[PDB]
């Protein structure tokens, strides 16, 4: 089966630099012409690199030409993108492809992201969010968790440690001021809360936090 | 550079319905396009080259064809897992470019929202800010509007919200929409409203609360 594996990105400065890389398998590396091709935030696909299968020639678009460059190693089946110079236009996930005869994207990798940011990194708030003190309650109840304030993307959000996932939408996280925050919903009949445990679990692996909020009912007094 | 005009950008549809998403070269090009699908959370992954040549394991429901500027690709019987995004590709020439993309929903029954409000939680309220979050749950269509008042005052200033893509279990959109206020704000006011305008009714749907009321 073919393989291509990324590695190398991670969370750079603005005007920083990053090498990633690219390890091939389960077809001869060096028979083959390939690019690396990224997918920014908003899901427009873009042409980053071209480098033919013996490596004496390269291509690149005028957004990245005089920063990046692509080199291979043939003995090494891997392929390079030397990033310098870095803008936050280069917020990408980068792909490794090979190519066909001619520049189709025969096959992809699974992508490493790279995000240029001056933002600081930052542990969110995470807030219980109970429905309103003393509502009549209906035949189901909505429950929320808020986590506010974060940097970088991601957080892991799960209600009951992961065992409770009907009924939950967690939403995409909006950011605002250089931090994220995002929100997630759990739905269960009335007749299980607040009689059984609901708790939202949020882990902030870049700020090495973790916290468990339970969903206490509001009051009461 | 070739700039690839793909549309529609999103379009509904039935299971079993035959669908075709077009793209446009900005200059000729022959048979010099791709096109790809992509699910959510994985890679592209080539299913036409050449603008018409199927790759290697793709189900012959799929199709391209055109040559020059326009260029189509169609599937002629919607399954479950095609519900997902699509892209062409121009390799004509350097800068390889590619068009904006085609996400491709279901349809299903129209669906009111479920609306819920949410003070502030006694815990945020030792910050420097007081958010109220409004969860507009499970609605169909994907089109909703939400406004929020403060004392019957419409208020935009705070305001920013979220929407999910279409689930993959019941077809339905969810919405969330946070107010953040200064504490100090948020204690100079009572009455917090939710409103949701959504094709299933005429009238909104209102959530209210009075702030230090139980
Ligand atoms: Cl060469």
């Amino acid at each position: 089966e073919v393989q291509l594996v990324e590695s190398g990105g991670g969370l750079v400065k603005p005007g920083g630099s990053l090498k990633l890389s690219c390890a091939a398998s389960g077809f001869t590396f060096s028979s083959y012409d390939m690019s690396w091709v990224r997918q920014t935030p908003e899901k427009r696909l873009e042409w980053v690199a071209m480098i033919s299968s013996g490596g004496s020639y390269s291509y690149y678009p005028d957004s990245v030409k005089g920063r990046f460059t692509i080199s291979r190693d043939n003995a090494k089946n891997t392929l390079y993108l030397q990033m310098s110079s870095l803008r936050s236009e280069d917020t990408a996930m980068y792909y490794c492809a090979r190519q066909g005869d001619y520049a189709w994207f025969a096959y992809w990798g699974q992508g490493t992201l790279v995000t240029v940011s001056a933002a600081s990194t930052t542990a969110p708030s995470v807030y219980p969010l109970a429905p309103v003190c003393g509502d009549t309650t209906g035949s189901s109840v909505t429950l929320g968790c808020l986590v506010k304030g974060y940097f970088p993307e991601p957080v892991t959000l799960t209600w009951n440690s992961g065992s409770l996932s009907s009924g939950v939408h967690t939403f995409p996280a909006v950011l605002q001021s250089d931090l994220y925050t995002l929100s997630s919903s759990v739905t269960t009949v009335s007749s299980t809360w607040p009689s059984e445990s609901i708790t939202c679990n949020v882990a902030h692996p870049a700020s090495s936090t973790k916290v468990d909020k339970k969903i206490q009912p509001r009051g009461p007094t | 550079d070739i700039q690839m005009t793909q549309s529609p950008a999103s379009q509904s549809a039935s299971l079993g319905e035959s669908v075709t998403i077009t793209c446009l070269a900005s200059q000729t090009i022959g048979t010099w396009l791709a096109w790809y699908q992509q699910k959510p959370g994985k890679s592209p992954q080539l299913l036409i080259y050449a603008a018409t040549s199927l790759a290697d394991g793709v189900p012959s429901r799929f199709s391209g064809s055109g040559s020059g500027t326009k260029f189509s690709f169609k599937i002629s019987s919607l399954q479950a897992e095609d519900f997902v995004s699509y892209y062409c590709q121009q390799f004509y020439s350097t800068p390889f470019t590619f068009g904006g993309g085609t996400k491709l929903e279901i349809k299903r029954a129209d669906a009111a929202p479920t609306v819920s409000i949410f003070p502030p939680s006694s815990e945020q309220l030792t910050s420097g800010g007081a958010s109220v979050v409004c969860f507009l749950n499970n609605f169909y269509p994907k089109d909703i509007n939400v406004k929020w008042k403060i004392d019957g005052s419409e208020r935009q200033n705070g305001v920013l919200n979220s929407w999910t893509d279409q689930d993959s279990k019941d077809s339905t959109y969810s919405m969330s929409s946070t107010l953040t206020l200064t504490k100090d704000e948020y204690e100079r006011h009572n009455s917090y409203t939710c409103e949701a305008t959504h094709k299933t009714s005429t009238s909104p749907i209102v959530k209210s609360f009075n702030r230090n009321e139980c």
